[PDB]
């Protein structure tokens, strides 16, 4: 999970 | 017009029209004039949403033409490979048209001293090389793969000069540059130990969390600490 | 080639790119052959997502103008209703493109005797008027709801003459049918008593559901139902 | 709720  | 091409943004943004709003940006960022906090959010965000579009295209192609190799249908493979390379050479080009908004405007024009700008942007940098990194091959890979590096490090030693622990932005590149670690590099201890050092840095310093960002600031160190544990475990 | 088209149209449905997936269907279709069923129904998916994503934008940008109007900034709507408008024209391409198709291929194409397709095109001939009426100001809208309602008939009529009450084109006709009624016409007891006979006359015949089509005689027999308890409660 |  990357920055949204 | 300025103020036109920043409204046409902010509908398109709440239609879900994302290469309308990406179009409406790169003209604003065009202009050759800084982009205040919320149009650089604009920005991020059209462009996140058309790029991503087609991340999630390329991965639902590649895991077809995966499954074709192995049923050994040298036809159909034929033509599922030429589609995720239509689908590559459309995420390329964002990519790169993104990558030449950064290099020739945004990071260009910024002062040695709009330090809060240049993280965004060098992160930014270092999010779309990774991009073309998760497609790339060969010698073309071994480039993007040093260029999300040297952006992602770079706006990571600013941001620990001049930007508090719990700062949105810098919690946020930790995060991505974490990532990187883990997913483009292969490299799960160097991942976990960058993560877990900026959630560290942010909880000793609590008291440096903002009324307007204090939301983020814990998302965000939320989202840090789901990675590494998916990872460790 | 035909099979090199419909591929594409698949992929393209698997990774969501339903422009890529209506131009190829376009394509098939211009190729002056009759569809399969499974051809037939690859063509509606990618049409009903490229008309719908305009038709949501629609939607959330008309809202805006009316707590414009209501707020009294006047030059913010100027922007905001030729924005509408814009995304208006883009909807009124797509039907008046599928519409086409219906009228220069499909319908046109159809014998007397293929009475399953008939109904599916003269049904898809009334969906695509009724997404131009949703959007159609004056003598344009009368003339659209007007094109919608005869599509509607026709199709209607048939199905009753060679369908039995459970099969799913029928069952999907009777469903969208009574929605022109409800939200077109306002005839919200017409709109019932379409949904509520088509019901009835479902579950009378319970006998003659189909195994290869059970599974959607249910699904859209719920949907009446649920219409139904909607409308009248 | 038009058909899906």
């Amino acid at each position: 999970i990357s920055l949204p | 017009d300025r103020e036109q091409l920043l409204q046409r943004a902010r509908l398109a943004e709440q239609a879900e029209r994302y290469d309308d709003m990406a179009s409406a940006m790169k003209a604003v960022t065009e202009l050759n004039e800084p982009l205040s906090n919320e149009d650089r959010n604009l920005l991020s965000v059209a462009y996140k949403n058309v790029v991503g579009a087609r991340r999630s295209s390329w991965r639902v192609i590649s895991s077809i033409e995966q499954k074709t190799m192995a049923d050994g249908n040298e036809k159909k493979l034929e033509k599922v490979k030429a589609y995720r390379e239509k689908i590559e050479k459309e995420l390329e080009t964002v990519c790169n048209d993104v990558l030449s908004l950064l290099d020739k405007f945004l990071i260009k024009n910024c002062n040695d001293f709009q330090y809060e700008s240049k993280v965004f942007y060098l992160k930014m940098k270092g999010d779309y090389y990774r991009y073309l990194a998760e497609v790339a091959s060969g010698e073309k890979k071994n480039s993007v793969v040093e260029a999300s590096e040297a952006a992602y490090k770079e706006a990571f030693e600013i941001s620990k000069e001049q930007m508090q622990p719990t700062h949105p932005i810098r919690l946020g590149l930790a995060l991505n540059f974490s990532v990187f670690y883990y997913e483009i590099q292969n490299a799960p201890e160097q991942a976990c130990l960058l993560a877990k050092q900026a959630f560290d840095d942010a909880i000793a310093e609590l008291d440096t969390l903002n009324e307007d960002s204090y939301k983020d600031s814990t998302l965000i160190m939320q989202l840090l600490r789901d990675n590494l544990t998916l990872w460790t475990s």
